[PDB]
């Protein structure tokens, strides 16, 4: 399969912009998706476990909608790579990347 | 630092509910989750759940699903675990373990909760000598202890001589005996030839029936 | 459920050995493992997350390893201190689960036990029962095996023992058995005989009474 993304994406500071993969060509079973910002851990999504937050992030991510992630209160320092990490059943990885450009406002 | 402080030991007859909490300090609460893990006397780990303090949203093992309740109050930065429908399998040491900031794992625990479920009513022990003789020696030493037997619930506490007596001491795990009561075995070796000299007492102290034993431990004989 | 099997279930290692211990999932949990440690009677510690990385403060004789399926908790020199049950966790769905742990305890040279046997006190009998208590005393290995007879009969379903942890000075463990009889089965029979089996000893031990001081 593929994993397919936005591309280059642009907000406005202050604002939200809701960062989103689709995997594409495959039936396997999503079994976990992470987000990152950079190198940094912003969030996993495990089809069990539910919405782990990481606490800098903790008060800026909005789980969702589904597999994506909104990130709020958008600042230059969030100008950067994102990239989500799709786990498919049974041992399968799936990389996508964002890149994100945050204007003035 | 870092700290989870849980409530105190509970002793519970089977049917009933328990009600444990778990106070964070040193942190901002709701930045991280709160895991409950037990461990039932001489096994293994088991995971019950956690509770999210910044969305109050809960998961649960399915083993738990149903009769575990996790909540927390971000007032008092304080997790709680009500576990109900008591069995005597659930008797075990409780912890709460924070939610690590990178993913489901146990980065600070708690110091642990001890639940014991079970019908038998509280009682204290009664201390028994475990004499040492002249003719029971080994290698120029003697044995001698305390048998603190029929108890209700644990924990005892024993030293010997008020503390002063600590080389050659050996208390054992207790065991729980098919009458719902626990006895332990206190012992100590000592040179033989002390057995006409120096006074062994063993202290044992059982706080929930508010015993305090100082018994005396004599060669007959 | 992803069940964790951990081997060895116990290991006997010696002051600046490497130690290493493994953990299998059974389905591919990527690097989603961590591992505790907890020393007798005390609090799980966290060592290592995400497979390889260290917790704070953990000293870098602790590394891990692996990925997928097999993992590894290595001990590059063992220190007194690293005397603890050892615990592996996924964290890649639910429930979360630990591995059965490995016991990890310093080895030493074999050591018999003295042996010490204790009639029931007076007082006790009173009460309508008798405990009577052997004692294996500062032993190594912790295999030992305790045989009770009654006039030489040997019992069976009527004892109950328990063993201290690792003593912190000299290595070795103590065991303490305990045979209960009602008072009146006590008064029927003479002889009462604690027979212990130890690697340290090239022949049973076996230490008696007479009820009544012979």
């Amino acid at each position: 399969g593929t994993i397919e993304t936005t591309g280059n994406i642009s907000a406005e500071k202050g604002g939200s912009i809701i960062l989103q993969c689709h995997l594409s060509s495959t039936t396997a079973q999503v079994t976990q998706v992470n987000w990152e910002q950079q190198d940094q851990l912003l969030a996993i999504c495990n089809a069990d476990l539910g919405w782990h937050i990481s606490p800098s992030f903790k008060d800026r991510v909005a789980p969702g909608p589904g597999l994506g992630l909104t990130l709020q209160s958008l600042t230059v320092n969030d100008t950067g790579e994102y990239f989500c990490i799709y786990h498919t059943y049974p041992d399968g990885t799936y990389t996508g990347r964002i890149f994100l450009e945050v204007l003035e406002s | 630092e870092v700290q989870l402080v849980q409530s105190g030991a509970e002793v519970k007859k089977p049917g009933s509910s328990v009600k444990v909490s778990c106070k964070a300090s040193g942190y901002t609460f709701s930045s991280y989750v709160m895991h409950w893990v037990r461990q039932a006397p001489g096994q293994g780990l088991e995971w019950i759940g956690y509770i999210d303090p910044y969305n109050d949203g809960a998961k649960y093992a399915q083993k738990f699903q149903g009769r575990v309740t996790l909540t927390s109050d971000k007032s008092t930065s304080t997790a709680y675990m009500e576990l109900s429908s008591l069995r005597s399998e659930d008797t075990a040491v409780y912890y709460c373990a924070r939610g690590g900031p990178y993913g489901w794992y146990f980065d600070v625990w708690g110091q642990g909760t001890t639940v014991t479920v079970s019908s038998a009513s509280t009682k204290g022990p009664s201390v028994f000598p475990l004499a040492p003789s002249s003719k029971s020696t080994s290698g120029g030493t003697a044995a001698l202890g305390c048998l603190v037997k029929d108890y209700f619930p644990e924990p005892v506490t024993v030293s010997w001589n008020s503390g002063a007596l600590t080389s050659g001491v050996h208390t054992f795990p207790a065991v729980l005996q098919s009458s719902g009561l626990y006895s332990l075995s206190s012992v100590v070796t000592v040179p033989s030839s002390s057995l006409g000299t120096q006074t062994y007492i063993c202290n044992v102290n059982h706080k929930p029936s508010n015993t305090k034993v100082d018994k005396k431990v004599e060669p007959k004989s | 459920d992803i069940q964790m099997t951990q081997s060895p279930s116990s290991l006997s290692a010696s002051v600046g050995d490497r130690v290493t211990i493994t953990c299998r999932a059974s389905e591919h949990i990527y690097s989603y493992l961590s591992w505790y440690q907890q020393k007798p009677g005390k609090v799980p510690k966290l060592l290592i997350y995400n497979a390889k990385t260290l917790a704070e403060g953990v000293p870098s004789r602790f590394s891990g390893s692996g990925s997928g399926t097999d993992f590894t908790l290595t001990i590059s020199s063992l220190q007194p201190e690293d005397v603890a049950t050892y615990y592996c966790q996924h964290h890649f769905g639910s429930p979360l689960t630990f591995g059965q742990g490995t016991r990890l305890e310093i080895k030493r040279t074999v050591a018999a036990p003295s042996v010490f046997i204790f009639p029931p006190s007076d007082e006790q009998l009173k009460s309508g029962t008798a405990s009577v208590v052997c004692l294996l005393n500062n032993f190594y290995p912790r295999e030992a095996k305790v045989q009770w007879k009654v006039d030489n009969a040997l019992q069976s379903g009527n004892s109950q023992e328990s063993v201290t942890e690792q003593d912190s000075k000299d290595s070795t463990y103590s065991l303490s058995s305990t045979l209960t009889l009602s008072k009146a089965d006590y008064e029927k029979h003479k002889v009462y005989a604690c027979e212990v089996t130890h690697q340290g000893l090239s022949s049973p031990v076996t230490k008696s009474f007479n009820r009544g001081e012979c």
